[PDB]
């Protein structure tokens, strides 16, 4: 089990309140551990020195009105922190520059907002922890942008593409985490991971328009189909984890060719268990096996 | 009730009484600093 982004209310809160014992806030606390009613050991407040004693009794029988502004603005400005409207550095400005804006105004009824502000800031911290994990918010946006630009539904040659619509659609459901659409360029691109190592354009995807379906030769890559591009091609790799049944698998490569791409998957998963054994066993081997590696070539080549 | 050995020149008998005068270094606002002290065993504080 794990946790949310440490509670920002919170996390400033124990930057500024008393930890162990505040006699006024935690006063039933206080005064069941004065009366001997501690289950730990009754008289603990007995075998205690009698000056500080007597500094728990005057506390909490009387309750003393503690600060409470500065870890109710500090509240804001570490969850300002947390959900990035200042950056760490700034934590010595904003702090004060609300403090000496409600030392002008103290007394409105501003600060009687500031207070339900601050569960509202804080429940903001906790609203965009969770939905940044599903990064679908600045993705869906973007290919509502890509479906309305883009002409959908007109294959005239061949229709196999009203499944492809629907499977760059399950790109933004399935995996959300670092999946952006991003409208950088006027050409639509979308990233799978952190570090963008396969960013292709989906308007490299518009060498397909005219492509949406052609005759098949035999079952050696075809005579025609050497005109999809690698940027296309990659692409068309990425969707196969998402969608396979569907398009035509006999009549263009837009099924044809998805089906081998999961050739190129269900060899990749099985040599993923391969090299994490013979790699594990080089107590044994003793040498620097790329045998592993060239095996992994031989089952891919000689085939 | 002090006694002393045979004065000659005139001395002034320093006597310190155990006193207690502490600080607390206050900052509510960044440059502002509120000031407290006490020397309690001598009618002072706060």
């Amino acid at each position: 089990m794990m946790q949310d982004a440490t509670d920002p209310a919170v996390r400033a809160a124990l930057q500024s309140q008393p930890s162990g014992l505040n006699s006024t806030d935690d006063w039933r606390q206080v005064m069941d551990r004065i009366m001997s009613l501690t289950a730990r050991n009754p008289d603990a407040f007995r075998q205690q020195p009698q000056a500080n004693r007597l500094s728990a009794i005057l506390e909490a029988v009387v309750p003393a009105r503690a600060n409470p502004t500065h870890e109710k603005v500090l509240a804001i400005v570490n969850a300002l922190a947390e959900n990035r409207a200042i950056r760490p550095d700034e934590a010595g400005l904003v702090y004060d520059a609300l403090l000496q804006r409600v030392a002008r105004y103290n007394s409105g009824n501003v600060q009687t907002n500031l207070d339900r502000l601050v569960g509202d800031v804080r429940e903001a911290v906790a609203q965009r922890e969770r939905a940044q994990q599903q990064g679908n918010l600045g993705s869906m946006v973007a290919l509502n942008a890509f479906l309305s630009t883009q002409p959908a539904n007109v294959p005239r040659g061949q229709e196999d593409y009203t499944n492809f619509v629907s499977a760059l659609r399950l790109m933004v459901t399935e995996t959300p985490q670092s999946e952006v659409y991003q409208s950088g360029p006027d050409y639509f691109f979308q990233t799978s991971r952190q570090g963008l190592q396969t960013v292709n354009l989906s308007q490299a995807f518009k060498n397909l328009q005219g492509l949406w379906g052609v005759r098949a030769p035999t079952g050696d890559r075809a005579t025609v189909s050497s005109l999809l591009t690698p940027n296309s091609r990659l692409l068309l790799l990425l969707i196969a984890p998402f969608t396979d049944s569907g398009s035509v698998s006999r009549d263009t490569y837009l099924g044809h060719l998805l089906t081998l791409y999961r050739e190129a998957i269900g060899q990749a998963h099985v040599d993923e268990h391969t090299f994490q054994e013979i790699t594990s066993v080089s107590r044994a081997l003793g040498q620097e096996d790329t045998g592993s590696l060239e095996a992994t070539l031989n089952y891919l080549l000689t085939n | 009730t002090f006694e002393v050995d045979p004065m000659d020149e005139p001395t002034l008998l320093y006597v310190l009484f155990e006193v207690f005068d502490v600080v607390r270094v206050h900052r509510p606002h960044r440059g502002v600093i509120e000031t407290v002290y006490l020397r309690t065993p001598f009618s002072a504080g706060n």
